[PDB]
């Protein structure tokens, strides 16, 4: 987040930031393991008085008193009843909203961290840290403790946040293998939606297997994780002058200059401690490791042996998500790996030099879907496409508790920090939640469904090379089941031209269509609605999915989707269509004329056959304007639902 | 549960 | 140097700084291993135009072209003729003024480094770095190369500096075991003194033995090294709330919290790698090390064993001068060591916490470093040395970014833009800059006079007498000269013990060298000299006594001439060294106006057996001026 | 000789 807001194009001059006053007049709630209040990110240097609308408390507890709140961290509350009920015999070490894990502090700062001067991750990603919404108000709701995390506590946290009058909810947690009426986050999310509060939730980190995501509910903004254009450097220079910008996250300014490099196939595997222990003068020599699919193990074996450094040959994506680099060294791709190994064989006295703590903001292509980001379709509900949108999630810099394990050097030295790099959809969601909040500040009347609409139909499915965003796991084009509508584009979302709006009643009608028992139904809708005589599964969503059974014979199928679009811009749009491979699509009308909040409907129809998830889209381009309302379309097999 |  | 200038009381409001313009119009030459030009300490942000008087060159060379100089680093020159002449078969890797060692860069920044924002030594001593004279112009002269260091190159370097018109010379090098007429820095320094250029040199780091110092010549400002009031901390907190501020310089924000601690006499020695390797879960356990006199070996054994951390018990002065701390740990004194050990013995599950990268601003201070070389001068006993005390222990200054700085674990070397370094090398450049500024405020003052001001105004107290770190007793003039430099006062001394180029010739003349040895030192600034005189007008006194037989009452008379740089009158206050009497005449000096000279005679009657100290102070009657000169008795030892 |  010393660059993220720049990566999103946010700025003080124009766009969402100025339009929303950096979200100063809005409030976002963070449901996680609590917060570390005294962090610079949670101070209130440029904060105007607290909105009178707010009356949330600063609940006292262990090492936390009711004065721990300010005009930035305006609310603090924790929920442990679930843990005590489960066992009253438990001694809760940190019985308050104070964070003893880090997850909560990291998310909090990512969403609404104040400007923090001169921070970094041990020299990497240096600069000023700030949340996607630097002036948004923070309300911390801790339901996750070291002693345990309980569903009921989670639900109690949200209910309280919604009741407090929160504008937005951010939650980086997910559960899998359970039906809706057993899905805590979803149950509460429904309540939040019913009361005009959008919920941004991580998609999960168990990708890239099909339908591996969670929080894939129609009334939740499901977020996926992408890489940024940021990279961390261990510049590698050989004795022959060859210079290579490899990868490295060694947490210190190591000094490895003109050291002897060796390449010995008998150990180039870097998997034997016995072998590696046989390299004389291991403290002044650099050993080269071949690609064996397990870099992290190599790093371990190298760190144990105490080599001056190691040159790791690997292109495994997992390497570029981890900040675990306890020993000096660099990672290089297959080609570069050969250049290096060559130099060494064609020389006696082959040496090398590696510098550290270098961060570059030029990577291409970007963004890119994280190989571990959970993938749709939602096994909670195939009916609607998930995830919804993409956001920065790989190695994000944010606040962190100063008194907990951060990273490591050698085998015995643990390091701590105020700002650390962390990866996952946990880092992505808060980005969205913050943006969702600023949109809500710019358009106070917009509903949770409309705001999610502005973000989706305005998203960008192209990377910085202007090509289709790739899936890290395969390098092919990412699908909607990978990145939803695409990468968030705040400044555009501020002015979407059209929106696919929806109302609480619309979600009730959708809920009923699920055909649960009335007890199950009530389990989910609790008291926001009552068992609902107009079922409807065709929810007005800003995206389309076409499902096809995979049991038996496949046969040309046909689906029709009815949509209503309300003009938030007088203007007329023409529909541009790109049909998913092996299938046809048609809209009607094909044009939409607007006189001035006016609503207007249309119907999309797809003729497809199953075998494989193909993608297409439908964009409503303004004729006398520059508005473009895009919605992804994807075909999908019908997999086992929970 | 899983904290993502 | 993020604190040093504050420690000296220098500031923009009053004193030397404002009166000197931070030395913007003055030039100090640095003779060392070169410099690293791109450093922030050598940029020229708030620097006015280069004084037209200057015409020094920016000599091109390896990785160094004639555009490397600016309004700060106004001169860069190197001298390698001695090396090549010695062996033309040599391939000098860095054939220019670019520093590949660091010593030269560190010294240059200390004396006149420009303001540098947000720097530190791996988290320690953070802040803005700046030379004692932030706006003095830098003239680099490299005579020390990786391939070698030759006397003739040193002399060639000084001669050029003096020729270039430099105002002051700073040199942090020394040679021992040679007579004056074989002493490189002394020969060149004599020529410098002859031409109005004061040379500041380190006393050496071979203390605390008697007469261990070098550069102890009458025509040199010999500088000793003292501790500041800064300290670096690994705050130790025991499981029982006991909090102890110990010492640590581990170069990273290590995380050792609520970790198990053990005290076990079988390994408490911390000398056996085999024994220490028997402690299970060594990676999550803190071991206590007894004081065994070899802390640095314990640290080696500990680091090699990969223990979470270690609590070292020690008060060895060596520990507080080193930045070698490659493993998390804390050093505690003997008392604290007993508290920690007790807590451990009276507990099952004793735990400890230690945080790092903490720096605090200690009593008493300053204190003479145990390794700071001591007098009397074996180059010339007659004149007390060293001359003055200045900060030299763990000072922060610029450093080459591509050389070894410090270490973590046994296999990880680290580099830095700013590092902590100790020695008389750090102290000399402090005096050099101060002298440079004094010269800016008084453009007509001679090298001898400037040294006078710096000495007669020095502070002997830290409000007690400055201590010798080696023994914890009062420091002698042979330990710290006149005392700790006090720049602001030095600006207005009231009276100065001045001297002329002719005075030194007369002194050299009295040594009775062969006319050839004499010429070697001269060497072209004077001819072989009909008014020999060994009583040089010096702002200090030393009474020597032979130890080659029975000890009998001895007497010594000193003749001095004090000029008035302030109408005024002074009265002489006397404190005679132990086991001796002193007296002065006249007892009162009257001045009718500025620049008037007045002479007096001090007389000591003493007996030897042991270096005793006293002093003479001329206190102004209708003012606040106090001119102080130290007096020390000393045995006559082997001279070179 | 020695550099200090
Ligand atoms: C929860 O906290 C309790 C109070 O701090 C612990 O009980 C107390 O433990 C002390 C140290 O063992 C002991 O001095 C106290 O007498 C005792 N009881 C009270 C009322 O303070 C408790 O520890 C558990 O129960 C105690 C009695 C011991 O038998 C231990 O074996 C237990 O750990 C804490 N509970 C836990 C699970 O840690
Ligand atoms: C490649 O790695 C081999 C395994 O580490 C090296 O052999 C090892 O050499 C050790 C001393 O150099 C010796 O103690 C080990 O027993 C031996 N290990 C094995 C599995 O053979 C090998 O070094 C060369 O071959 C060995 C046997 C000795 O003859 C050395 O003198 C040779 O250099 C490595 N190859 C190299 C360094 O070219
Ligand atoms: C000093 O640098 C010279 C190069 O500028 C070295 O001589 C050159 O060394 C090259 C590589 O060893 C070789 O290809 C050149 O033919 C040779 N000659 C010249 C004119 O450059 C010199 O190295 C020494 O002398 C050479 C001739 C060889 O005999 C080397 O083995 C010698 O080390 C360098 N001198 C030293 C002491 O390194
Ligand atoms: C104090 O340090 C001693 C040296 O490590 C410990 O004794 C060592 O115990 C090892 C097993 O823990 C054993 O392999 C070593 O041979 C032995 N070393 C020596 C020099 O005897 C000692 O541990 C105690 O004494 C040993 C012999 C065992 O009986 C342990 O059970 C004891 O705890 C360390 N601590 C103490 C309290 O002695
Ligand atoms: C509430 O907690 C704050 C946080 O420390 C307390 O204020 C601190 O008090 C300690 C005393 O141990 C001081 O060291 C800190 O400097 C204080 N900081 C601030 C921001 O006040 C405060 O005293 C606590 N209130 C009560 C009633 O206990
Ligand atoms: C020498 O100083 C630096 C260090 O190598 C060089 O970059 C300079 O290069 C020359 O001048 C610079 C400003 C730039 O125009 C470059 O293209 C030139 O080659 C060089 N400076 C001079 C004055 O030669």
């Amino acid at each position: 987040t010393t660059h993220t807001s720049d990566f999103l194009k946010l700025n003080p001059s124009s766009g969402l930031w100025p339009a929303s006053g950096l979200g100063q007049d809005v409030i976002v709630a963070v449901l996680d393991s609590g917060i570390w209040p005294e962090s610079a990110s949670f101070q209130d240097d440029g904060m105007p008085e607290i909105p009178k609308r707010w009356k949330g408390i600063c609940k006292p507890g262990t090492q936390f008193n009711a004065s721990m709140c300010n005009r930035k961290l305006i609310g603090a509350n924790y929920f442990n009843k679930g843990i005590l009920a489960n066992d009253p015999t438990v001694n809760i070490t940190m019985n308050s909203a104070r964070d003893t894990d880090g997850h909560g502090t990291h998310c909090a700062s990512i969403t609404a961290g104040n400007f923090a001067k001169g921070v970094s991750h041990f020299g990497y990603a240096p600069g000023t840290a700030r949340g996607v919404a630097p002036r948004a108000r923070l309300a911390v709701y801790k339901f996750s403790f070291n002693e345990g995390t309980f569903t009921s506590d989670l639900i109690a946290a949200m209910d309280q946040a919604v009741a407090d009058g929160v504008d937005m909810i951010s939650i980086s947690y997910g559960y899998r293998f359970i039906p809706l009426y057993e899905d805590a986050i979803s149950i509460a999310s429904f309540g939040a939606m019913m009361k005009g509060v959008l919920v941004s939730a991580s998609a999960g980190n168990r990708g890239p297997g099909i339908g591996s995501l969670n929080n894939g509910s129609p009334w939740i903004l499901c977020v996926a994780s992408g890489h940024t254009d940021r990279t961390f450097a261990g510049t590698l220079t050989l004795g022959n002058g060859l210079k290579i910008r490899g990868w490295s996250l060694f947490p210190a300014r190591a000094f490895v200059r003109d050291s002897p490099v060796i390449y010995n196939k008998t150990l180039s595997d870097c998997s034997s401690e016995e072998l590696l222990s046989q390299v004389e003068n291991p403290e002044n020599t650099i050993v080269i490791c071949d690609d064996n699919g397990d870099f992290s193990d190599q790093m371990r074996i190298i760190t144990r042996a105490r080599l001056k450094a190691a040159i790791f040959i690997s292109e495994d994506p997992g390497v570029f998500r981890s900040a675990t680099f306890p020993n000096p060294g660099v990672v290089v791709n297959k080609k570069e790996g050969k250049q290096v190994i060559n130099y060494v064989k064609n020389s006696v006295t082959p040496t090398a030099t590696i510098t550290f703590q270098e961060t570059y903001l030029d990577t291409k292509p970007a963004p890119v879907v994280a190989a571990s980001s959970a993938r749709g379709p939602s096994r909670s509900y195939l009916g609607i496409s998930k995830p919804d949108i993409l956001a920065p999630g790989v190695l994000i810099l944010a606040a962190y508790p100063p008194n907990v394990f951060a990273t490591s050097i050698g085998t015995n030295i643990l390091l701590s920090t105020d700002y650390i790099l962390e990866s996952g959809t946990s880092m992505a969601a808060p980005h969205a939640a913050g943006i969702a909040a600023m949109l809500k500040a710019a358009h106070p009347e917009w509903s949770p469904s409309a705001i999610r609409s502005a973000m989706m139909t305005t998203a960008d499915p192209l990377d910085n090379t202007r090509k289709p965003i790739k899936d890290s796991d395969n390098n092919k084009a990412a699908t909607p089941l990978d990145m939803g509508a695409g990468h968030v584009d705040p400044n555009r979302a501020l002015d979407p031209g059209l929106v696919y709006d929806a109302t609480p009643q619309d979600y009730v009608n959708l809920l009923c269509s699920l055909n649960f028992t009335e007890e199950q139904f009530k389990t989910i809708a609790r008291s926001s609605a009552s068992h609902c005589s107009n079922p409807s599964a065709d929810l007005n969503y800003p995206s389309f999915i076409a499902l096809y059974s995979i049991e038996g014979n496949f046969t040309l199928l046909e689906q029709k989707f009815k949509r209503t679009v309300t003009n938030v811009g007088a203007a007329t749009y023409k529909a541009k269509l790109k049909a998913p491979k092996n299938s046809t699509i048609s809209v009607s009308p094909q044009i939409l004329v607007f006189k001035n909040n006016e609503k207007q409907s249309y119907t999309l129809t797809i003729r497809y056959i199953g075998d494989s998830r193909n993608v297409g889209s439908i964009t409503w381009v303004e004729q006398n304007g520059n508005h473009s309302v895009r919605s992804p379309i994807v075909t999908s097999p019908i997999i086992e639902v929970w | 549960f899983e904290k993502a």
